[PDB]
């Protein structure tokens, strides 16, 4: 499984670039794909979504209608034609792919990305207490986060996703749900939530734990992620 | 020495046990029941509808969350459904389309099937790169798989056509245990809760208990006169039903060894296709091969309902781990969940 | 001539070796498990559309 | 009155609306819910839902052939009724055409049709033959216009003059080709069972093919001989007369046909009959 | 009331509309179910056409085939016969030779009565009803042969005629097709396999054919 994305680089204002990401060791067609963007200072940014059957494509409210994403099933191949690129758009994309069943795991791998440099409402708000926080090796630390809606559906679901961003290295899925870890994570690590209060305990930290912590919501198709809380050893 | 002296040994024990059995009969189960309050009418409804196989249906197993069930068809391709939503999570396209059993693991990890091919397919269903492969291929077998049914996660056992029962081992693909106690073409097969035992069924028109750590067969009962085509265990592991084509039903038990009491009316000369326990035990739902399903109650020996959503031979039935519905395969390609 | 001969007639002798219980106790056993969880059977009594999850 | 041509097309009516209402509902809701969507299958569910709609419209055809005096309903519906049941009419006969061809092609293509022939072409043929039909509609609907006297209104075709045309144009493409087309069917069904390496007597093909052919002609022979003898004979001769009392027989039997139709193609099927009779006893 | 199960609804389409495409296709081609006595006689009818289940594909004409070959199996059919109710027609296979020669436990028993017998119980099977049959005769030269000096009475004691071929073939044909007790709805198609090959596979292509037509016209109520 991997994800090698091309098409970075300088761009002027108002141009336009045409990204490009090789699927490998998956059935790319069964996947669906998701565009994070994350600016060199901001945290993660949902950008684009296309479904399995690259149907009910949906864009947000900041890129909505301005670009286009598309994809090829017999090549494997995922592509995102940009137009009238703005200043503000200036910030690298992560590629994801997603499955959606009972008892699925999406967002569970995320690509390398490609630097993407340009030349000089009512959605879901998430808002974390505390953006840096001091830990030691062996200690306990926990993440708290709140929300704006509660996310508990009829259901009983719960769309929250949490993910770890190290140094150098693309998001990781910690734990989906708040319920079920995703594949490779330690068990040392526990979610919790009330509907509209949530919390990430982190038992026995160590130094592969050194990143930055991002929360996800997937209630509704315009994502939005927190601040982002930052654990400095 | 020589076989007439074997033979006269065998009567001999077959009349010892006869007697015995004979002698262990102090009262029945119909005649203690009488003083229990009927369970009276029961009305069970078609709450879901499925729809997507296009063949006849002939196995079904429920998994451990009592939401997710593997259906088996002669299109030869299995589908996992999602009984409150209906919902296809992965379709697995078989290479043989004659599979007519099928298992899902208790974990909900693995699941396996088999049919006229003695060669046992084994499916994953939680792969890194999201599509079911094939995890192994179980082969050895002389006749045909007529059933299956995951003895731990790890471990698996498996009926063949032929008069003996193996038990395979997922980790190196071998069988650990071969029985050979049955006399006759092996059509049902059940794990008790210990999951230690396991009963099965045979054309000999009998019924052995065998054990897997000991590897003997613990007792064998002989109360039906025809094949038997299903077999379940009771939910407090002390007895089991079986289905037979003489349309007569018969409760055992492990530790009476032999028939508590039968069920049977006269209007059903129909043969049974599946049997099936409830989370109580106190209702025993069995498919005919008519377009019927009768439910039974398994102390009053009465028919408490009768399920006619179906409009062809009932193949199998299975109700949830939960108790809180449960569905009903036949031939028509379709599967419906009452309760 | 004597493998599926002997081998039967031993089955069959080790086989009645086992205990046997009576059958009232068998009975009243039987009778006491399914009492029990009377309440527990959401098949035997009618479930409410509010517990059910298949109630539309 | 006590006529007699009012008595048997009252007599027919009654026919009509108890026979094939009753007959042609359980086809539809046996071919439609109790049983798969096979080619064979969706023709019944077209075929059905066309006789139906026909004795339904029986009623009103017949209401307004009765009051083409006065016709106080306005302008619209002298043009919307007669044009439906037109449109009803031509889907039906274009249905049992269709049907008759595909009968004759699965013989006369045996590996053509295991290859080709799916619900999805069945589908297709459908619709292809409703939307022709709705163009074979719109000349009711444009040329009907409305006519007034000196102390009342008349809705007819005062305006080739459109009155023959259209006429000639229904009489060729409602008999002319659609019975041809099923006598040769037949016929070629019947020559290539009767003969070959395998050759059996199988009678009741032969038998089923004739009455077929029997029922659909001795039902759409009238209506088109009175419409072709209406435009050669004036209502002045007696004979004119004749024509005028009796027309009300034509769509009568016109509608009959409709509701023998079930009868016909749908409850031949061995496989058909079980279901109905399951889904009754159901019911019942 | 939906949030995610969108997608999961997508996915179950699009798993329902690939498995009425593949039912589509799999309906598509003609499925024939292989049975007979004797293994020579199978094997040969395989290799001219070109372990359980053996599964063959050929395709004649346009036309797709699916060859059923259960002689491996070797366990009663009783509980697993059921499963070819589908087939379009079976392909009973036996040799003529065998009306002197006998198998291994006979007990006075011919290997050409236990043939018929087969050949009665696979036809009269409430399973097959509507199944037609295709039988071939099977070593044709080698009955031919042996015909000269073995009478074909050792068998058929009230066979009385001359010891030759056509009238000892019709005999044959008509005493396996006296078995059929459907005359109205069964067909039986016997054809005398050939030494040479592209004979018997327009045969088998011709019967299917036929049956086909049969089929749908039943189907649709004509006959």
């Amino acid at each position: 499984v991997q994800l090698v994305e091309s098409g970075g680089g300088l761009v002027q204002p108002g141009g336009s670039r045409k990204l490009s990401c090789s699927a490998s060791g998956f059935a790319f067609s069964s996947f669906g794909m998701h565009w994070v963007r994350q600016a060199p200072e901001k945290g993660l940014e949902w950008v684009a979504y296309i479904s399995s059957g690259s149907g009910t494509i949906y864009y947000a409210d900041t890129v909505k209608g301005r670009f286009t994403i598309s994809r090829d099933d017999p090549k494997n191949t995922l592509f995102l034609q940009m137009t009238s690129l703005r200043s503000e758009d200036t910030a690298m994309y992560y590629c994801v792919r997603s499955i959606y069943y009972y008892g699925s795991s999406p967002f569970d791998f995320w690509g390398q990305g490609t630097t993407l440099t340009v030349s000089a409402s009512a959605d879901i708000v998430m808002t974390q207490a505390t953006s840096s926080v001091p830990v030691t090796p062996g200690e306990s630390v926990s993440i708290s986060c709140r929300s704006s809606k509660s996310l508990l559906h009829s259901n009983g679901n719960t769309y929250l996703y949490w993910f770890l961003q190290r140094p150098g290295q693309s998001p990781q899925l910690l734990i989906y749900r708040m319920s079920n870890l995703a594949s490779g994570v330690p068990d040392r690590f526990s979610g919790s939530g009330s509907g509209t209060a949530f919390t990430l305990t982190i038992s026995r930290l160590e130094a592969e734990d050194v990143g930055v912590y991002y929360c996800m919501q997937h209630l509704e198709y315009p994502l939005t992620f927190g601040a982002g809380t930052k654990l400095e050893l | 020495s020589e076989l007439d002296q074997l033979r006269q040994e065998a009567e001999q024990l077959k009349n010892q046990i006869r007697d015995a059995r004979k002698a262990c009969a102090d009262a029945t189960l119909s005649q203690i029941t009488n003083n229990i309050d009927p369970v009276g009418r029961i009305q069970m409804r078609t709450r879901r509808t499925l729809r997507g196989h296009l063949a006849k249906i002939y196995a079904m197993h429920w998994g451990t969350d009592s939401r997710l069930l593997v259906s088996a068809s002669q299109d030869g391709k299995l589908i996992i459904w999602d009984s409150y939503t209906t919902n296809k999570v992965h379709a697995i396209p078989l290479r043989s389309s004659w599979v007519m059993t099928c298992a899902y693991a208790p974990s909900g990890n693995y699941v396996a099937c088999g049919g006229l091919d003695n060669i046992c397919s084994i499916y994953n269903l939680k792969t890194r790169e999201g599509n079911v492969r094939v995890s192994r291929e179980l082969a050895g077998h002389t006749g045909y798989l007529s059933c299956c049914r995951f003895l731990d996660d790890n471990q698996i056992v498996t009926s063949s056509g032929d008069t003996t029962c193996a038990l395979w081992d997922i980790e190196t693909g071998q069988q650990t245990t071969t029985f050979t106690g049955h006399t006759g073409d092996v059509m049902s097969l059940s794990l008790a809760p210990d999951t230690r035992l396991f009963v099965s069924g045979a054309c000999d028109a009998s019924a052995k208990l065998w054990d897997v750590r000991e590897g003997m067969c613990r007792q064998t009962f002989t109360g039906h006169e025809s094949d038997i085509n299903a077999i379940c265990f009771f939910p407090n592991g002390n007895a089991f039903a079986t289905g037979s084509d003489d349309a007569t039903c018969r409760l055992f038990d492990l530790r009476a060894d032999q028939e508590l009491m039968t069920y049977s009316h006269d209007n059903i000369i129909c043969g049974i296709t599946s049997v099936s326990f409830s989370k109580s035990g106190r209702l025993l739902l069995a498919g005919y091969d008519d377009f019927n399903c009768n439910v039974w109650d398994a102390l009053k020996a009465d028919r408490a309902g009768v399920l006619a959503g179906h409009d062809n031979r009932v193949s199998c039935l299975g109700v949830t781990d939960d108790g809180m519905a449960v569905a009903t395969g036949s031939w028509d390609s379709f599967l419906k969940i009452w309760n | 001539s004597i493998a599926q001969a002997r081998k039967l007639v031993e089955q069959l002798k080790m086989e009645a070796n086992i205990d046997r219980i009576k059958v009232s106790k068998a009975a009243a056993d039987l009778m006491a498990y399914c009492e029990a969880h009377a309440k527990e059977d959401p098949l035997l009594t009618p479930v409410p559309a509010s517990e059910n999850p298949f109630r539309e | 009155w006590n006529e007699p041509p009012v008595i048997l097309s009252m007599v027919i009516l009654s026919l009509t609306f108890l026979l094939g209402l009753p007959g042609n509902g359980l086809v539809l809701w046996v071919a439609g819910l109790k049983m798969q969507r096979t080619v064979n299958t969706i023709w019944f569910l077209h075929l059905t839902l066309a006789d139906l709609l026909c004795c339904l419209s029986l009623p009103f055809s017949l209401a307004h052939l009765a009051l083409q005096g006065q016709w106080p309903y306005g302008r619209f519906l002298c043009k919307l009724i007669p044009s439906i049941i037109v449109l009803n009419m031509f889907a039906s006969v274009f249905l049992l055409t269709a049907i008759s061809l595909d009968r004759c092609l699965v013989v006369f293509k045996p590996i053509w049709c295991q290859n080709h022939r799916n619900v999805g072409m069945a589908c297709s043929i459908c619709g292809c033959i409703w939307v022709v039909a709705f163009v074979m509609c719109i000349p009711v609907f444009v040329y009907r216009e409305i006519f007034t006297t000196d102390n009342h209104n008349r809705c007819g075709y005062k305006f080739p003059t459109p009155l023959v045309a259209i006429t000639i144009t229904r009489l060729v493409v409602g008999f002319l080709l659609p019975s041809v087309i099923m006598i040769a069917c037949y016929s070629f069904i019947v020559f290539r069972m009767q003969r070959g390496r395998f050759a059996k007597s199988q009678s009741k093909t032969f038998r089923v093919a004739v009455v077929v052919v029997a029922v659909f002609l001795v039902c759409w022979t009238p209506y088109h001989i009175f419409g072709v003898l209406s435009l050669l004979t004036d209502p002045e001769t007696p004979l004119g007369k004749t024509l005028m009392s009796w027309d009300h027989v034509c769509i009568a039997l016109a509608s009959a046909n409709s509701c023998f139709n079930p009868f016909l193609y749908a409850l031949l099927g061995k496989d058909f009959r079980k279901k109905a009779r399951q889904s009754i006893q159901g019911i019942l | 009331l939906s949030a995610e199960d969108k997608a999961a609804v997508e996915r179950s389409k699009m798993i329902d509309r690939n498995l009425r495409e593949d039912g589509e296709k799999a309906a598509r081609e003609v499925k024939l179910l292989l049975l007979g006595a004797g293994e020579s006689g199978k094997s040969t009818i395989v290799k001219q056409m070109k372990t359980g289940i053996v599964e063959t594909h050929f395709t004649f004409k346009d036309l797709h085939f699916k060859m059923f070959d259960v002689g491996a199996q070797r366990s009663e059919r009783k509980k697993w016969i059921h499963c070819f109710e589908g087939v379009t027609a079976i392909i009973f296979c036996v040799a003529l030779s065998d009306y002197d020669l006998v198998l291994a436990e006979d007990e006075e028993m011919n290997r050409m009565h236990e043939s018929m017998k087969l050949f009665d119980s696979i036809c009269n099977n409430k399973w097959f009803t509507d199944t037609s049959i295709i039988l071939f005769l099977n070593k044709k030269d080698l009955f031919e042969e042996k015909i000269k000096k073995s009478p074909l009475t050792i068998c058929y004691p009230e066979y009385a005629g001359s010891n030759t071929y056509e009238e000892a073939a019709a005999y044959i044909q008509c005493q396996f097709e006296d078995l059929n007790k459907r005359k109205d709805t069964k067909e039986i198609y016997t054809h005398f396999t050939c030494s040479t090959d592209t004979k018997n596979v327009q045969f088998v292509f011709d019967a299917v054919t036929d049956v086909i037509i049969k089929n749908n016209l039943k189907d649709c109520g004509l006959f």
